[PDB]
């Protein structure tokens, strides 16, 4: 049932439609915890984030290390993807253990333009 | 013009070596006097170990600074992502890469070699050829081994991996070898590393130069 | 042949069809075309009683495939930690070492299995043993981020 | 992203075809409103033939533009120059690509020719390798044949051209077969085309799949 | 052997040498690794006057070398007037194939050799040979722009 | 005697020295009767063409086409090399068989930079 977190990882768009029909998790966890949402999202795969975001998958999922797929996103400096998250009710100020948001992230990485996304 | 890359670790040093590690090679064709900073960090937050730092200024006038980062095998194979963040101050916006384990269908190698015929001018030198195909992903190392030893790198050159017109990868590997190195002993090995390879992550395979 | 298939029912976990094949005259020492053996497999894989029943039938605990893996190297690198005791039991050799070096204690140490180092270092695992980039299993768990491991390895 | 490259004549096209061409290829990543202009010259001012330009869009929306010009033999081997300049209107400045004869040490390649081993699953196609190696200067054209027939280009996989560290260039080609084929005739050609090849311009060695 | 100095002999234009090794019993149709005969080298090289000597002692004049190349095709190539006129008053095939169809007459027209194509028309070329391209020398002399050239070519 | 024709081109920067000390003609020409220099300004190689003035090339020979030095580095958009030509004393009004000059061939290939340098 975890072949959808694999196929989120490569990115091959119509073999993760096919798994999610069948009713393969959506919210399928890694060895961090993170679902095909937090993979999709940390790899620029935009195009199937909608196809998640269709099935239902938790936008705001918290990894073992306390990281929402808004935070992956941020950290990957993908745009358009955060934007898209924030706009299906992400949580910008949920933090991780370390106590960080994405707008954290993008002040340690120096993205200000997303920060500004983040600050807006 | 200032280029950098982020790679995967070798899979003779995640399997062999059993200390994989990965580096950013950044590349300034004309350096200013200021110093680039390189830094890491994981997409979990867990905290990176400490890198090493190579600088060389090359006869063309650039400069090629280089980290290596220390990565755990259990993380690496898990799924961990590593990106690499290069600040230097007459960059206006700075230049992020990113690495992760590999993805996709997995095949093994196949392996053979082959030892070319004596030349009369190449009365005690002979060229060896090893073909190794059909493995997936496209990561792999390649190693040439005589008397239970390992030849250096130089001594051989690796095409770069290649997709098949069937199906999988496909590399070529060329060495030439001395009348005195097959008198001693005429077994040369050509060895594969590859993490599709079960269960030991190599196959090999063996030529003769003399029939 | 019979080697082709006790190999392929060895590594998938096929019980009954390891002993139709050895019924057959399947030698349970076959190899592969990288010398690995059923046991090899049967190890890797994490079959502890096809690695047993394999056993009963003179499989060679010790045998070595082209890197120079025993099967206690595989069994140390996924971490099967009854198949490790029962190998040990048989006569494998704690202190074998590949083409380059590498011992069980070296992958158990990479791989963060403390369990299994404990074993080794009961029938008697030299903690000094270098491969032949020069290190021991505790430079290896260092290098892999195992400092809890590189304790017990000193 | 866009980027400009303008080839040398392929030795097949310039001494077994006997009409050799340069080409320039243009692609355009982002193609914005505006044509794609593409103009020949040559160094000395005498005039060009005419060419032929060929457009494709492909499924990521990147336009590829070629001008294919035809060039003298006589002409090309006495060291005339050709320039191709690439022209859009939303492009700062015009890009510039220029192309001559090879120059430097000129070497003869050595063609060896190999045939991979059956196995269980493949024992109706197998795999044949050759080596082309000690060439000078680099370029190099590649053919396999069977039974009086030229093979489709699709049907083998030939690396960039590699510098050994001392003596010329090696190039390796892949291609399957299959028991149909050997069957019918097991003799394959592996033959190169290269300018220092005297006196015909051809090197080349057969294999056979069984003894 | 003694063929390979005649061959080298032949390439260089020692005349002498070639007399030489021919008379202590030098294969006259000798050949090196592309098939590539003494004859082949004397007629690619120019020498017309060990072109003769080989012709008369028996050198097959329409050998081929591994490509199809007989000496005529690599005479018209080189522009050796004299020699194309040798050659084909000894018998040489004026429409001569090579593995991809390319005759005497397509090489004359590629290096605008009008001499050479006039001589070859008078010996009976044929003027719409195709190779395995499917373009006659006519093509051949237009796409390397010698249109002065493709007037004759009929 | 010819074999500095083909160093010229090749870019062999201290073969060319060794060439000129044996006194390999500085003026041969080739199939379209230009010079070691042409050639060397033509593939950009400057230092070859300061060694072949020193060795006292002629900076204004002409080509079978009427084409000087400075009509091939104008052609082949070489903007030094224009320069020392220039600096080392170059006919700019010289005109070629079909009736241009490097400057019209700078306005013909669009480098208004090598134009700024040709007028003034
Ligand atoms: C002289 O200038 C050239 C510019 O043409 C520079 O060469 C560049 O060298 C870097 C490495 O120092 C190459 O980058 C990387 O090479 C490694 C090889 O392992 C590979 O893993 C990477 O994917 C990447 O290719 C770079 O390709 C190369 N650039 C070119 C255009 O060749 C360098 O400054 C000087 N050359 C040398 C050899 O030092
Ligand atoms: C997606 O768009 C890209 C446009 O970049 C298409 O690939 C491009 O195809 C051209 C023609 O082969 C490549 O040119 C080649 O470039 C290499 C160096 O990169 C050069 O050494 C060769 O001589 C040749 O000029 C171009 O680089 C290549 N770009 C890449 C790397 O993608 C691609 O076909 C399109 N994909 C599809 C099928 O939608
Ligand atoms: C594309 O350009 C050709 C070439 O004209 C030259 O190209 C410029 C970039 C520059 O190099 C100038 O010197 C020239 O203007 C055009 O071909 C010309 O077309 C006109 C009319 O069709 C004709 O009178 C000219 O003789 C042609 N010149 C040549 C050399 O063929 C062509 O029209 C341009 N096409 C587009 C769409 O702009």
């Amino acid at each position: 049932g975890k072949k959808l977190l694999e196929a989120a990882r490569a990115g091959q768009d119509d073999e993760v439609r096919i798994l999610t029909a069948n009713g393969a998790d959506v919210n399928a966890n890694d060895y961090w915890g993170h679902t095909p949402l937090h993979l999709a999202a940390m790899l620029g795969h935009l195009e199937i984030v909608e196809v998640l975001l269709k099935n239902g998958a938790d936008v705001n999922a918290t990894g073992n290390t306390g990281r929402t797929p808004l935070h992956l996103a941020a950290w990957a400096d993908h745009l358009e993807i955060v934007e898209v998250l924030l706009k299906h009710g992400a949580d910008v100020n949920a933090q991780d253990k370390f106590g960080k948001t994405a707008f954290d992230i993008s002040i340690d990485n120096g993205n200000e333009d997303l920060a500004e996304i983040l600050q807006k | 013009g200032v280029s950098a890359y982020l790679s995967r670790p070798s899979p003779f040093d995640l399997f062999i070596r059993k200390s994989p590690t990965i580096t950013c090679l950044v590349v300034d064709l004309a350096p200013s006097k200021g110093t680039v900073n390189l830094t890491w960090s994981r997409a979990s937050g867990k905290p990176v170990n400490h890198s090493t730092r190579k600088e060389e200024k090359q006869r063309n006038g650039t400069l090629t600074v280089t980290s290596t980062l220390p990565v755990g095998t259990r993380d690496w194979i898990e799924g961990e992502t590593y990106q690499c963040r290069v600040t230097h101050p007459h960059l206006p916006r700075a230049l992020m890469r990113s690495t992760t384990k590999t993805s996709g269908p997995r095949a093994a190698p196949e392996v053979y070699a082959f030892a070319t015929p004596e030349w009369p001018g190449s009365r005690d030198k002979r060229t060896l050829a090893c073909l190794i195909q059909n493995f997936m992903p496209e990561d792999i190392s390649v190693q040439w081994l005589h008397n239970e030893v390992q030849l250096p790198d130089a001594r051989h050159s690796t095409t770069q991996p290649r997709k098949t017109k069937g199906s999988g990868f496909f590399v070529f590997s060329r060495l030439e070898v001395t009348r005195a190195e097959w008198e001693q002993k005429d077994e040369f090995i050509c060895r594969a590393v590859h993490e599709a390879a079960s269960p030991s992550q190599t196959v090999q395979r063996a030529v003769s130069v003399n029939p």
